[PDB]
């Protein structure tokens, strides 16, 4: 139990932040890295 | 998109959501972790489950397979995790959770 | 010894089946330290820096972020992580700044779990900076 | 006066089990904490906690043994 | 002479009730942390308490039990 | 003067012997949560607390012939 822990989060909210992090503070040669995973393109479709 | 398409007559009203957008760049852990954070944080609290996919065997055969998921932290708990250490069923509710993501990359790959 | 050490990203693959007697790993509930034959447990991760021991006269310091140590009942660990970079990728110059800004935030959060969210990200710069 | 010599000394020599009470007591604070891990209790976990207490509570009865050999 | 070596024997042994006093503050101090690993408290962790609570303190009236022989 | 004095000397002798059931409980303490990680009993653990009791024994029951060439 923590602090994102009892609020309501969950464990790839949690590793979604600390990921990103590490991805800021690359320099600027190994940033293309970082948009090469970048994995937002999935999108959303719930029918209601 | 195609899975939706063709199951949208017998079984509209057994959709949870449905992920479009997928197969036109290449697939990313980033994605793997997208869909499985919605699976979580929909309202539907779940004890078993399965993923279906198609695995490949060579440049010519594929084969469709099956491979089971134990989301469940009580199913996880049985006689061959007595034998392990110290963890809680809040380790265990984290892990289990990881290994989700895990499995939807195995299978996008 | 008869040990099997595993470590990879999504991406790259840094250790296959190539163990070296000791492995460090920052764990989520503390830290540990892998004898080879260590009574098994399945943990996960916190961000810090892994640095594997090899034989080979040096050690290895990789940095992960968040993961899974799973070592198991015969003498074999499978330590996979998300973004395993080294040291020398990493500016130390970027990760001094971004920690107060994260600090600045933290008392305009008007929320209780939109503040655990900033809570949460620094904590990741503070084992950026120390890490360095 | 001769008398007085018995008096004095076996409730010095009651005290001898008192860390002997508290002997006992750390092994019952251990099957707290160890089977609230790993539930495989009527096998050897219980069974090693029985033994620990006869053995340390008669290490604090013979103690009170020598005081009846100065009570008498 | 004769009533001071009553009062030695009723100090000196009462003392020994100290330890097993000690010996409850670790069993009760066990399971408050037992129970945070895994919530089956109802059942037999909070039941090894009052198992492991009375058989200390059987330690310590034992001891207290002489103070009333040997003032007596 | 001497019978005085050879009774309340065993009887102070004993006292420490309560110091040896107050660390023999943990030696025997610490096996439970032992083996209730890792059972590996019939392995090197287990012999650790046949020496564990054997030893902190040997400071407890010297104390106790202490006690005797005071009462001979």
């Amino acid at each position: 139990v923590a602090y994102w822990r009892q609020a309501g989060l969950s464990y790839i909210r949690y590793s979604q932040i600390c990921a990103k992090a590490v991805r800021d503070a690359l320099k600027a040669e190994f940033k293309a890295n970082a948009e090469k995973t970048s994995g937002s393109n999935v999108k959303i479709v719930k029918v209601k | 998109d195609k899975i939706r398409g063709i199951l949208h007559r017998t079984h509209s009203d057994q959709f949870l959501v449905t992920f479009k957008e997928v197969g036109r760049k290449p697939p990313t852990f980033g994605d793997a972790s997208v869909i499985a954070l919605e699976l979580l944080n929909s309202g539907y609290e779940f004890d078993e489950g399965s993923i279906i996919f198609n695995r490949f065997r060579s440049v010519i055969s594929y084969k469709t397979e099956e491979k089971p998921i134990f989301s469940l932290d009580t199913v996880a708990s049985a006689e061959s995790m007595s034998i392990y250490d110290d963890i809680d069923a809040d380790v265990l509710r984290n892990y289990q959770e990881y290994s989700l993501a895990n499995i939807i990359y195995y299978s996008l790959k | 010894g008869q040990m099997s050490f595993t470590f990879a990203s999504p991406t790259q693959v840094f250790f296959n089946g190539a163990n070296v007697r000791q492995v460090d790993v920052p764990t989520q509930t503390g830290a540990f330290g892998i004898l080879a034959s260590h009574v098994p447990t399945l943990q996960v991760l916190r961000p810090g820096l892994v640095v594997v021991h090899a034989e080979d006269g040096t050690t290895s310091k990789y940095f992960v972020s968040s993961g899974s140590v799973t070592v198991n009942a015969d003498s074999s660990v499978q330590l996979l992580a998300e973004e395993a970079v080294t040291l020398d990728m990493l500016d130390p110059g970027v990760a001094k700044a971004n920690l107060e800004k994260a600090q600045s935030e933290l008392l305009g959060a008007a929320d209780e779990a939109s503040r655990a969210e900033i809570q949460i990200r620094i904590e990741a710069n503070e084992a950026l900076v120390k890490a360095l | 006066i001769d008398t007085a010599a018995k008096f004095i000394g076996a409730g010095a020599a009651t005290v001898g089990v008192a860390g002997s009470g508290a002997g006992i007591g750390t092994v019952f604070g251990s099957m707290i904490i160890g089977y609230a891990r790993n539930p495989s209790l009527k096998q050897q976990l219980f069974s090693y906690a029985i033994l620990g207490f006869a053995l340390s509570e008669a290490m604090g009865l013979f103690c009170l043994m020598v005081a009846f050999l100065i009570l008498f």
